[PDB]
RNA sequence: UUGACCUCAAAUCAGGUAGGAGUACCCGCUGAACUUAAGCAUAUCAAUAAGCGGAGGAAAAGAAACCAACCGGGAUUGC
RNA sequence: AUAUUGGCGAGAGACCGAUAGCGAACAAGUACAGUGAUGGAAAGAUGAAAAGAACUUUGAAAAGAGAGUGAAAAAGUACGUGAAAUUGUUGAAAGGGAAGGGCAUUUGAUCAGACA
RNA sequence: GUCGAAUUUGGGUAUAGGGGCGAAAGACUAAUCGAACCAUCUAGUAGCUGGUUCCUGCCGAAGUUUCCCUCAGGAUAGCAG
RNA sequence: CGUGGAGGUCAGUGACGAAGCCUAGACCGUAAGGUCGGGUCGAACGGCCUCUAGUGCAGAUCUUGGUGGUAGUAGCAAAUAUUCAAAUGAGAACUUUGAAGACUGAAGUGGGGAAAGGUUCCACGUCAACAGCAGUUGGACGUGGGUUAGUCGAUCCUAAGAGAUGGGGAAGCUCCGUUUCAAAGGCCUGAUUUUAUGCAGGCCACCAUCGAAAGGGAAUCCGGUUAAGAUUCCGGAACCUGG
RNA sequence: AAACUUUCAACAACGGAUCUCUUGGUUCUCGCAUCGAUGAAGAACGCAGCGAAAUGCGAUACGUAAUGUGAAUUGCAGAAUUCCGUGAAUCAUCGAAUCUUUGAACGCACAUUGCGCCCCUUGGUAUUCCAGGGGGCAUGCCUGUUUGAGCGUCAU
């Protein structure tokens, strides 16, 4: 209470804080999704 | 490859030659530095010149034979003939070479006159802690230049 | 920087995989591991022919050609059709090889000098300058080239006594000595003609 | 123009050296001129700004409003004036952040070490 | 299986913390850290690891003492009382 | 583990005290670029390799 | 809140007595800080302790300085902290040493001053 | 019996010093192959990279057992 | 005299201008991966000033619609302008196993020019 | 299939790359082995594949000779501007 | 023709709206492209003579970023199995309680632990995200509390082994070897307090050190207690070591 | 015929291009020479009235002393005329100090917050036992002091 934020501002700060934490997660998944499935030594169990 | 009528040319850029390139952009800056050094030296030696008195010598070859030039320094015989000492000479603005032997008289009588003129033409102050100061001229190889015979 | 683009260990994966053959970063746990590298095409890669330092920045010119051009540019001053084409407002000038007294080399203030250049008829060129101060176009004005003026008269002397200090501040006006005359002051942008103001003790020294 | 090698004509350095400037250089950057009567009385044009000085505004939407300084906020590069405030929509008030260049001093909060400052500048009593 | 099973038998470390760089590099069957031979007096560094020679070299840390020497030289390594 | 050392425990304590959000009053400062805590860590996602 | 200009005067025992009460003050403030959100007095106390301790050591240092005064070897804490090299290097005496030959030469044939004009 | 000498040791003896970091430049050792040769092995890349040792603000070199074959020059360094 | 892609301090550029330029304009050798050696990112801009939407009302709440601040919310922290792919609503039009195009004209829509 | 033994197994420990270990399959050596992984030399070379960015105008071919460890390539004369 | 920047010039345009962007609206040019009107928007930008380049993309299994059709599709199908009422709540197939039915069936779906993890433990509050449906629930989110040892273990010993010294090698980073070809060391009486040693008064010839939370090993039990700790705390009753 | 599909425009969306900006880089130039056993570089841990970082710092802990400046810090709370002054301040300057555990790292060891020894001192009935506080114990090498060895060697 003394150090600035009251309860409703704690709520309104937490919400946007969480949101900006989730935005970056959506971005990281998008920007990794291409070269996450890129296997160095996949064996391809098929010859005949 | 080899393509047409063009000269054979040797170009020595097979080594990692880009590690070693010296491009002299400095050429205008270190000229300034050299001048400033000359200048502050001129004050650290306040009446004296920057350069010493050097002698004339035949430039050695069949090619440069006819062209005399400034050498390193005077010889002990030339000094002795000039009524001087090899150790007082260096205190005043004279160079000396202990290696150069002289076999020619036309040069001896020249580098002796260069030392007779010098002593007549300079002013030497007594040795103390407030020695007087008159003036500052910088090129004894330009007031005692080197003309050909 | 010579190590631009090559701050990276990257070797191709090759055929077999459904990707190109460009070098590719390796590892995991980030977005770069797999990305391309070592290329002109590749983001985070180098450029084509990185601009090297050794390059003819400065150019030789033959001394007599420089002198030929400087004399030509000195001559074009005397021609008012070129002076006026080049930009200068001289329509109300008495005569064009404009000479004044050599008591101009000795005045020290600036209020005393602009009063002279207004008197011999250069007021319009100075106005032209200080009415032309516009802003530069593009990415030069955050490379220490914010402003642009138009150029002004060129005052020519024989022995500076305060005049150069005086006219150091007025916009556009340049000063020179008859010896050490500069082509970049006489033919700017390669445009012959420049409103020069000579002193009689300079004009005589020219011959 | 300039003539020295020690001072720069460089935008970038000159801007960094303003925004990262400490609170001791921000004392003299936040200076402000004096009214004509005070230029007469004390023989100066301008002084740095101090709390408890009394002031006038000559440029802005709040021109002509006088006031006394409430606080010099030398991190925002601003001053805050008493009697110069907006009623925020709730009914609270907030003072407007000024800049001292846009002001002029009407009356001076004197002190030793300002009397001295004036006397070195060439002022009066 | 050489994969998904044999990742299951992975529960004993071949590495733990060095007392000189503080990262998990101290091989313990042999007692030498792999980023700065710890028992060794010299710090491991090779001029092919020019990136590694940025992650550990001077300027990386606090520079408790060395940050002040250019301040001390400028003043001439003076000493004693500050002033009046 | 349970039968652990002290170096380990001390590091775990640090990682605990680091595992808090961002204090909201940080966000109200006058020139602030810090919206959240990006060095955040929880035992499900990322293991700290000590 | 106290000030060292009025602590240099006092004695070692008065300063210790001025310290072991600041410590009680800080002790009780670290208790009151639990039944209260903010106790800012606990900073001015914590800096005051240091203002005392600096004084104590700067009194106990001068007493050793003017004990090892006029002595060839004094402790390393009190010795200079120049760089290692500037302590390992030579002194202005050791470096100004010259053979008798050289000084004989120098008072005989010193570097004169001169100038080139008639 | 004792006192010397020489040599070798010991001491938490008095006083000192060296070790490691950095390393663009510098001094030495050690030392490759890709590559070029339209093949390749001598060769070249290269008396390079890598590895090692060691100093400074510059280092190294330096006042001739030198250049030369001149009517002879005159430490070294660099352009 | 010479060297100097290192360190300390200074000055500048016909250089890059946030996929560029140092890998890093930002809490970057950071987060993160790997046993380890090592690898190694992304990410700048509200506005002059937070004046950062008091208050009313529906709603479980987010939020919405009114109000209001502002020069401007077609600047509401997902905030400079805000392109394209892609998408929704509206309007016009056509449409038998493709669509689109070229020449020529009808019909419709739009523009033209006054030659007052 | 074998299931009291040439058994199974944790932990500690030794062996490290032209080297280890191998009841031997060229098998295993951190999803990697007819020579691991990391970085550097390294923008390795490629007579070989792929691509190579604005308009109009004027002129406009060759696949043929000779030599080459030459035959998916160069030099050479020709053609062309 | 066009692009980024440079020198001259139009005393060039511009907050009375520059640049940029949309415009089956207009003009010019064969064309590259240029110009205009409208809307949007908000701070710098152009024509001309010349200079200069990191100067013009439909392509490269191109690089980075982003977005689509397929597609509300494949499909969320092992582990025998769920149901009724009530309470809570905005809201209940999934939360809580109760009743029923059933499973693991003691080589377990129980009770503890080693490695490993690291606060996931417990409580209070809470649902934007996570729990590939839901969610009032939670190993999630927010705030906090929490791990008590003379006897359990580490610590001590040594195994396989690792590894300094002295020494010897090596250009050198470092290697061999581990008692070796070393002058390798303390400990006790008289001397009774000077305790420094005269002798003493002789004792192997040793001679680093690290290395096992499963080997060796000095000593502990009951009951009770907490939201979460206990062979640790409380109470009682005991033991070992060193003094 | 509507739905549907396609094309164009308006408005709204997704997305973050272009335009403008730039406390950043890069390159050139000039000047200077300044790490460490007086314990460096680097690491671990911890420190603020409310901070996880970055920056600073070390149990004297986003700092003390000293010097200059001469009234702020400001996110909030707290301080407040000491403000015509030995004096504000995340100020600047910096010459006095502190400087945990470490690290060449130095008592031995270190996957241990492990085990010692000497001196002074205090307490417990205590030169010997336990504990607390303060200060020391590394190796190679040199100059010198002290002690000692060797039928190596001299004189007696
Ligand atoms: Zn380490």
């Amino acid at each position: 209470m003394v150090s600035g934020v009251t309860e409703k501002q704690y709520k309104k700060g937490m919400k946007k804080m969480q949101q900006l934490e989730k935005n970056a997660i959506n971005t990281q998944i998008r920007r990794e999704i291409k070269r996450v499935n890129f296997q160095t030594h996949y064996r391809d169990e098929l010859l005949q | 490859a080899i393509s047409k009528n063009l000269p054979i040319l040797k170009n020595h850029f097979r080594k990692h030659w880009q590690e070693r390139v010296k491009v002299h952009f400095d050429q205008a800056g270190k000229k300034v530095s050299r001048r400033n050094a000359r200048a502050t030296r001129a004050a650290k030696i306040a009446p004296r010149p920057l350069d010493l008195l050097r002698p004339v010598v035949r430039a050695p070859t069949v090619k440069y034979n006819r062209k005399v030039r400034a050498g390193r320094g005077f010889t002990l015989a030339e000094v002795k003939a000039a009524g001087l000492t090899a150790a007082y000479a260096r205190t005043i603005g004279i160079a000396v070479d202990h290696r150069r032997q002289n076999r020619n008289q036309e040069i001896f009588d020249a580098n002796v006159q260069r030392l007779k003129e010098y002593q007549s033409k300079i002013i030497v102050f007594p040795r103390n802690g407030k020695a007087p100061e008159a003036e500052q001229v910088l090129s004894a190889a330009a007031t005692f230049p080197i003309a050909q015979p | 920087s010579e190590k631009a683009g090559h701050q990276t260990s990257a070797e191709s994966w090759g055929t077999g995989r459904a990707v190109a053959r460009i070098p590719r970063v390796g590892g995991g746990g980030t977005g770069r591991s797999g990305q391309g590298a070592f290329g002109n095409m590749c983001r985070g890669g180098r450029m084509f022919a990185p601009t090297k330092t050794w390059r003819k920045w400065n150019v030789k010119v033959n001394h007599n050609e420089k002198r030929y051009a400087t004399a030509s540019a000195i001559a074009a001053t005397a021609v008012a059709s070129l002076v006026l084409a080049r930009g200068h407002r001289v329509e109300k000038i008495p005569e064009i090889p404009l000479v004044v007294s050599t008591d101009l080399e000795s005045i020290q203030k600036t209020k005393e000098a602009v009063a002279a250049l207004k008197a011999v008829g250069a007021h319009s060129d100075l106005l032209k300058v200080l009415k032309s101060k516009k802003l530069r176009a593009g990415k030069g004005k955050y490379r220490n080239r914010r402003w642009t003026q138009r150029r002004g008269p060129l005052v020519v002397y024989a022995e500076d006594n305060g005049i150069v200090k005086a006219l150091r501040n007025v916009p556009g006006v340049e000063t020179a000595n008859v010896a050490s005359l500069n082509l970049l002051q006489l033919a700017p942008g390669a445009h012959l003609g420049r409103f020069v103001i000579w002193t009689e003790a300079a004009f005589t020294k020219l011959d | 123009a300039k003539q020295s090698l020690d001072v720069s004509s460089d935008r970038r350095k000159a801007r960094k050296a303003y925004f990262t400037a400490p609170s001791s250089q921000r004392r003299v950057l936040l200076s402000a001129p004096l009214s004509k009567e005070l230029r007469a009385q004390y023989g100066i044009k301008a002084l740095p700004i101090r709390r408890d000085d009394e002031v006038l505004v000559v440029r802005g939407s709040k021109k002509g409003q006088e006031g006394k300084i409430s606080s010099v906020y030398r991190l925002k590069f601003a001053v805050q004036v008493d009697k110069v405030t907006k009623e925020k929509v709730n009914g609270a008030s907030v003072p407007i952040n000024l800049h001292p260049s846009k002001l002029v001093i009407t009356k001076l909060h004197l002190d030793k070490d300002r009397k001295a400052l004036i006397q070195r500048k060439g002022g009066k009593l | 299986g050489k994969g998904t099973p044999s990742f299951g038998k992975r529960h004993n470390k071949s590495h733990t913390l060095c007392n000189r760089c503080g990262r998990r590099s101290f091989h313990v069957q042999k007692k030498t850290c792999s980023s700065c031979g710890y028992p060794a007096a010299k710090t491991r560094s090779y001029n092919w690891g020019a990136k590694a020679k940025r992650r550990h070299t001077t300027g990386t840390g606090r520079m408790r003492y060395l940050k002040h020497v250019s301040r001390r030289f400028k003043n001439g390594f003076q000493t004693g009382s500050a002033s009046k | 583990a349970a039968q652990k050392s002290f170096r380990i425990k001390q590091k775990m304590a640090k990682a605990k005290k680091q595992n808090r959000p961002l204090p909201q009053w940080i966000r109200l400062r006058t020139n602030n670029t810090i919206r959240y805590n990006a060095k955040r860590r929880n035992w499900r996602r990322t293991k700290m390799n000590i | 809140g106290v000030k060292a200009y009025e602590l240099r005067t006092k004695s070692k025992e008065q300063l210790a007595s001025q310290l072991v009460d600041l410590k009680k003050e800080l002790a009780e403030l670290k208790v009151q800080k639990l039944s209260r959100p903010s106790l800012p007095k606990i900073k001015t106390v914590r800096k005051s302790i240091a203002c005392v301790l600096t004084v104590i050591n700067e009194q106990q240092r001068e007493a050793v300085r003017q004990l090892y005064k006029g002595k060839k070897y004094q402790p390393k804490d009190l010795r200079a902290k120049k760089t290692r090299a500037l302590r390992r290097a030579l002194t202005k005496f050791e470096a100004s040493q010259v053979t008798e030959k050289q000084r004989k030469k120098q008072i005989a044939f010193p570097q004169r001053k001169y100038a080139i004009k008639a």
